[PDB]
């Protein structure tokens, strides 16, 4: 699901210019837009404790 | 005189006329970013370039290629403003036009079947500031250029720190702008030998055999050839007369010492010579018998006694052999080849596979594209043009002007000119010289990351058009625009040199925009930094100025650009000069470079010249490669054209600085970046006359576009009526000028514009309108003229202590404005979304008064530490309250709430008033009822500049339509522009509504922001540092009572009493003539003020006047007479505060000036006064130095250094506490403090500073509980740090414990 988030935000951005927003990526992905947001709130890699 | 000049005109104590003006201050940030984006149809600099070095993209199959045409950047979403305000990149898309095309495979290649062409977005650029600064993530940086190596080859040496022995061992070595290193080194043992990124070393002839060199052909190169024959059963030489100059010579009686010059002068072409003499000798060629079928005698091998034998029954006659001496000429090479072990190019391939990729079996495929991959190929290996032309003047080369990968010659001429250098001819290179060094600015650096962007997409490219399925492709398929994007703000966002914009002030602006480290990426190390690279270099005149350089590791490592000095088109730094022809010095100029700074003498700007233009001293000073000397008259060159040439901006600032010791200088100069503006911007009294330039460049303050008269003025927009010679037609006619009001600095400090103009008076092209922070009147102005007393006060000026009046504190002469930015972030969590409301738990009303419904502070709303600014509840899960609490809930009822008071409350010490407060909610969020009111309050304050366009443009053309009032024709057109216009005002709006209205890309997991500036007013208390511009820094003891202050004969008390003692010592004389000055210009100032109160008539004014400024054998010409009756009662009313005198930097104002000043002020000619105790009554017994000096403000304040915690917060995993003010820290008991308490005995603070006070977990609670109880006892325990350390230990499989 991630991937596919990623996939499509890539093509809306080359279509269209800008970088997508949650509104207008759901469609797209016939996903509603409440479950594009948790993904998208997904915690990423974490910051390592070391780093300056 | 300009408009904004001839208001306050300073007079110049400078004596040298001025040739060339100074340039733009921030051009080396504008030249390069425009370089860096402007078109170039050559493609030789810019994006062009990048495109050009990765595009066309060839696949493996060779079935398809994408190519690139044309490159465009659009119209931004924002401007710099709203991009500061919602806190996103200033930035410009880029649209790229790539055509993809098919190739057939039963086709011949080359056949275009079909192009598919189109515009495809890859990223965007952050776009410059006019002023040289980026908007990075809303906050404004500074790209800081580099120093770095030079692409080339560079020739060095030991200097014999690597044995003992005498011998130098020397060495070259080639940077290529992209590729791998490459070494040349000599063993100590007179081998030569290579070095490939920094491997292990191999024998330099294996870098020839794997480039098709037999050992005859290098013989051939490395070594001269000296020939024998045999004739007439004679061993027979050849002639090379220079050669000879001890057997005996075979030249009759040209004979010699059994000076060769004696019969030289006669040449015979025969030498005859012994068996014995060819036996130490080695060969050069090899030499086959037919018959034998073998190999008789080998390149590169001793000949024997047999040997000569052996070859004269083989038939041989002609024998060459190599040429060796002890000093000129050496078996470097000879040798190298004896320790050599291949003999052929692939085996010689396989060794250096070997070495290359150790353990690898040995391929030899692989070898051949490696070594191909290493240095020839253009995809890994690149030497840039300036690269280029460095190597080609380095080795002598003269051609391949556009080659950018090393071939043969490149390497032959290397190792030639190594070992010429080993045989005596040449010298090394200085490293630290600045020709060797280069400038390398934000243009080559984006074009660097860009292209890194190009690559990571062209593999992926590559790779998609490499599978071959390409029916229904259009290019915005293969490209990624998201690597690119990523590339270019890793750089922009997160590179050493992308930097904070220091804006304490506009010569912290210009100073951070003109820096030039030598840190960064492909640069040095503070802790691997030498002293060579910190030290001044004799190439730094004119480039680099030797005096600010910040202070401790940083020393050396960071220079500031001189105030005339350039970059060229190959990056190295240039200085002005003024050409002399036939003894005549020219007004025009040319740059030159640190290499062609060594041949010509260089006069100077202090040499003296007559009314002819020409020297009056034979013996004139000046400088030949680097040694300054005394050289003939008819000898000179070129002269500087400057005085300031050596020095830079900031020091350039300081009057008096040829008296000054370097070092005070210096701390002068860093000290000055430190400056606070001010409530009210006093100009210096002592001044440089080069406070305009900075003022005007730096683009804090607003300069006229266009000239005309201001139409209307106000303290937020200035709207300036344009002259109709200015006017292209179809323009409105009208310039406006919003000026920025109260808006927070990066470093907490107020900007604001202050209009200095006036209704309906005329303003030329660059005359000042607004004066920024800052700036007074178009000059930089940082701090204010203080009256200053150089005698000791009772101890309160013992060190660097200052004592202070009460008189400057109530007249705000040092308050200052710092505004704060204090956020609160309404989140969404597991137990639910985080609300903004004013229904607080907890919180009575006094605390909410303060408060809106919504639950955030109104603006001007005054708040001290402790208030609530925004109300914000949290949700929170259930607690297992304790029985007693329990039993307090059941008796006294108050059952708990579902929410928990989170709020952003003023941090504690910190009172001010709200100046603004801006909230920012996500898209689908409801908007409260504040974000409703901003949001027509912004609609509100945009749509004013509109309306007044339309109403100028609605009235011309109404006024149009009367004058007209065929007919009918006319009135129709002027309906139709009507209607155009309203169309255009309408689309206007709508972008604008647009713009305010939409929402914002906040960060994942936010739901609401609301943002609150706080101005706060800070009075200058003790604690607080001061300082002039001389180095002479210190801290604020007293603010004494007036009363209690020397004063003088008429009763004026001093303003700040300074200590004498810091003056000898410290070598900052500059400060005694600024006081004795300022003390002159204040004298005259005062005395044109009294003029002013009896109102006399306007003929002694102009008089005093033009005497005032004809003091002195001066450069500046002031006819006061050429100014109007206003102009006058104008120029005589700014010159109430004092009288503004300019002494530039080594053209300053003699002590004869200063005295001449003095007495025309009606003041001793000494400077001192007769001061009066103010608590006694008595004089003292000598005369003491009374005058005005510049004092600034540093940002080193007391009211956010001083700290104090009993008990806060604790680290995560040491349980040791904070480090810091900002969380709440505590200081740090550090190895040298423990060596203390161990030095005195204090065994019991150190094991209480150890345990309870850090990170003993049940000590300090129990001490805490102890301290409440009235115990002051304590039951220390085990550190936690231990307990960790244990543990770790542990996790090594090492058994540690403690024994009982």
């Amino acid at each position: 699901t991630i991937n596919k988030l990623n996939r499509i935000s890539r093509q809306m951005l080359q279509e269209m210019g800008r970088e997508p927003l949650p509104e207008e990526l759901a469609e797209r992905m016939q996903m509603p837009e409440d479950k594009i947001r948790k993904v998208l709130k997904i915690a990423k890699e974490p910051i390592s404790m070391e780093t300056p | 005189y300009s408009y904004t000049e001839k208001k306050r005109i300073r007079k110049d104590f400078g004596t040298r006329p001025q040739v060339l003006d100074i340039p733009y201050l921030l051009s080396i940030q504008l030249d390069s970013f425009e370089k860096f984006i402007e078109q170039d149809p050559e493609g030789q600099y810019g994006l062009e370039a990048a495109f050009r070095s990765v595009f066309p993209i060839q696949s493996y199959n060779g079935n398809s290629e994408l190519q690139y045409v044309s490159y465009r950047l659009g119209e931004p979403v924002f401007d710099v403003k709203e991009c500061q305000i919602r806190g996103v990149t200033y930035s410009k898309p880029l649209r790229v036009k790539l055509r993809l095309v098919i190739f057939d495979k039963d086709a011949p290649a080359g056949t275009v079947k079909d192009i598919k062409e189109q515009e495809v977005y890859m990223g965007e650029i952050p776009l410059m500031t006019e002023n040289g600064t980026f908007v990075i993530n809303g906050t404004e940086r500074v790209i800081v250029s580099q120093l770095h190596r030079s692409p080339g080859v560079f020739f060095d040496s030991d200097k014999g720190k690597t044995h003992s022995s005498g011998k130098v061992l020397y060495n070259a070595r080639i940077i290529p702008y992209r590729g791998s290193w490459l070494d040349f080194e000599f063993d100590p043992k007179d081998n030569l030998y290579v070095r490939i990124d920094r491997r292990r070393k191999l024998p330099a002839s294996i870098i020839l055999r794997v480039l098709g060199k037999t050992s005859a052909e290098i013989l051939d190169i490395f070594f001269e050839k000296v020939n024998f024959e045999v004739k007439d059963q004679t061993l027979m030489m050849e002639l090379v007369p220079e050669r000879l100059r001890t057997f005996d010579i075979e030249a009759d009686g040209k004979v010699y010492v059994e000076h060769i010059r004696q019969l030289e002068k006669d040449g015979v072409n025969f030498i005859e010579v012994p068996v014995e003499y060819i036996v130490g000798k080695v060969s050069a060629k090899d030499y086959v018998n037919e018959a034998t079928g073998e190999l008789i005698i080998t390149a590169n091998q001793e000949i024997s006694l047999e040997a000569l034998a052996n070859l004269s029954q083989a038939g041989y006659k002609k024998l060459e052999v190599l040429f060796t001496n002890d000093l000129d000429h050496g078996p470097f090479m000879s040798e190298t080849l004896r320790v050599d072990s291949t003999t052929d190019r692939i085996s010689a391939l396989v060794e250096i596979y070997r070495m290359m990729r150790p353990g690898e079996p040995p391929t030899k495929e692989a070898a051949e594209s490696l070594f191909e991959s290493l240095f020839f190929s253009a995809e890994r290996y690149d030497l840039s043009t300036v690269g280029r032309m460095k190597f080609n003047s380095s080795i002598g080369r003269e051609d391949a002007e556009e080659q950018g990968t090393l071939d043969e010659v490149d390497i032959i001429e290397v190792m030639k000119k190594l070992i010429s250098i080993r045989n005596g001819k040449g010298e090394v290179d200085d490293i630290d010289h600045l020709g060797n060094r280069r400038i390398r600015s934000v243009g080559e650096m984006a074009e660097n990351q860009f292209r890194v962007g190009l690559v990571r997409v062209e593999r992926a490219v590559k790779e998609r058009l490499s599978l071959g399925d390409l029916d229904n492709v259009m290019p915005q398929d293969l490209i990624n625009a998201k690597p690119i994007s990523a590339a270019v703000k890793e750089f922009f966002g997160s590179s050493q040199l992308s930097q904070f914009m220091d804006q304490n002030n506009p010569l912290s602006e210009v100073t951070h925009k003109r820096r030039i480290s030598a840190l960064g990426p492909g640069g040095l190390t503070r802790e691997r930094a030498g002293f060579e690279v910190r030290d001044v270099h004799v190439t730094h005149y004119g480039r680099l100025c030797p005096i600010e350089t910040p202070e401790g590791p940083n020393i050396g490592l960071i220079n500031s650009l001189s105030a005339f000095a350039r970059c060229n088109e190959y990056g190295f730094l240039e200085t002005p000069y003024r050409r002399v022809v036939n003894g005549v010095v020219t007004d025009e100029v040319d740059y030159l470079s640190a290499i062609e700074e060594g041949q010509f003498v260089i006069a100077q700007a202090n040499a003296k010249l007559t009314e002819e233009g020409g020297f009056a001293d034979e013996l004139v000073t000046a400088r030949q490669k680097g040694e300054s000397g005394l050289h003939p008259r008819e000898h000179v060159d070129y002269m500087d054209v400057a005085t300031n040439q050596v020095v830079s901006i900031a020091a350039s600032l300081i009057p008096f600085l040829e008296h000054d010791d370097a070092n005070r200088a210096l701390m002068g100069a860093n000290m000055q970046r430190q400056a606070v503006p001010t409530l009210r911007s006093e100009k210096p009294l002592v001044g440089t006359g080069i406070e305009r330039n900075v003022a005007v460049d730096s683009g804090v303050t607003a300069v006229a576009k266009r000239g005309g008269v201001i139409q209307s003025v106000d303290a937020s927009r200035i709207v300036v009526k344009v002259n109709e010679e200015e006017l292209i037609p179809g323009e409105a006619g009208i310039d406006i000028y919003n000026l920025t009001k109260y808006t927070r600095s990066n470093q907490n400090t107020c900007i604001n514009q202050r209009p200095c103009v006036m209704p309906g008076e005329p303003v030329a092209r660059g005359d000042v309108l607004a004066d920024g922070p800052s700036t007074d009147l178009g000059e930089l102005a940082l701090g204010q003229n203080m009256r200053i007393a150089f005698m000791p006060w009772n101890g309160y000026n013992f060190e660097d202590s200052i004592l202070v009046s009460e008189r400057v504190v109530q007249d705000d002469r040092f308050t200052t404005i710092h505004i704060q930015e204090l956020s609160c972030v309404a989140r969404d969590t597991k137990l639910g979304a985080e609300e903004i409301t004013a229904d607080i738990p907890n919180v009575g009303e006094a605390a909410l008064s303060k408060l809106d419904e919504s639950g955030i502070v109104y603006i001007g709303a005054e708040v001290k530490g402790g208030d609530i600014l925004v109300g914000k509840v949290t949700p929170k899960g259930e607690t297992q309250l304790t029985p007693e609490e329990k039993l307090l809930r059941a008796i006294f009822g108050e059952k708990a709430s579902d929410v928990k008071d989170t709020s952003l409350r003023v941090p504690n010490s910190v009172a001010g008033t709200v100046i603004d407060v801006q909230v920012f909610t996500r898209d689908g969020v409801e908007k409260d009822k504040r974000a409703l009111e901003i949001e027509q309050m912004q609609l509100k304050e945009a749509k004013k500049d509109l309306t007044e366009e339309f109403q100028i443009l609605e009235g011309g053309l109404l006024a149009r339509v009367r004058s007209v009032l065929e007919l009918q024709n006319q009135l129709e057109q002027l309906a139709e522009q009507y209607d155009e216009l309203k169309a255009d005002f309408d689309k206007k709006f709508e972008a604008k509504r647009r713009k305010i209205t939409q929402g914002d890309d906040l960060a994942p997991g936010v739901l609401k922001i609301v943002k609150v500036y706080l101005a706060v007013k800070r009075r200058i208390q003790p604690g607080d540092k001061m300082a002039g511009r001389h180095g002479n820094k210190g801290v604020i003891s007293k603010i004494n009572p007036v009363e209690d202050m020397p004063y003088d004969e008429n009763g004026q008390p001093v303003d700040i009493v300074l200590n004498p003692l810091g003056v000898p010592s410290r070598m900052n004389i500059g400060q005694i003539l600024e006081v004795h000055l300022g003390l002159a210009a204040k004298g005259i100032g005062d005395k044109i003020n009294q003029m002013i109160k009896e109102q006399q008539e306007l003929a002694k004014l102009r008089e005093f006047l033009q005497k005032v400024y004809d003091l002195g054998d001066t450069r500046q010409r002031v006819d006061i007479s050429e100014l109007s009756d206003e102009d006058v009662r104008t120029l005589a009313h700014n010159l109430r505060a004092g009288l503004p005198v300019a002494t530039p930097v080594f053209d300053g104002a003699p002590e004869s000036s200063i005295k001449a000043m003095l007495e025309l002020a009606d003041l001793p000619a000494s400077g001192q006064l007769t001061l009066f105790d103010g608590r006694t009554g008595d004089a003292f017994e000598r005369p003491v130095t009374v005058g005005y000096m510049y004092m600034l403000k540093l940002n080193h304040l007391v009211d956010d250094k001083m700290h104090a915690r009993s008990t806060g917060s604790y680290s995560l995993v040491t349980q040791q506490p904070l480090g810091g003010k900002a969380q709440f820290g505590g200081q740090r008991f550090g190895e040298m403090e423990v060596w203390a308490l161990e030095a005195y005995g204090a065994a019991y603070t150190l094991q209480e500073m150890l345990t309870v006070k850090s990170d003993d977990v049940n000590g300090r609670t129990k001490m805490y509980k102890n301290i409440v109880d009235g115990n002051h006892a304590m039951e220390p325990g085990m550190p936690e740090s231990f307990n960790v350390l244990l543990k770790e230990i542990r996790s090594l499989g090492i058994n540690i414990e403690l024994e009982d």
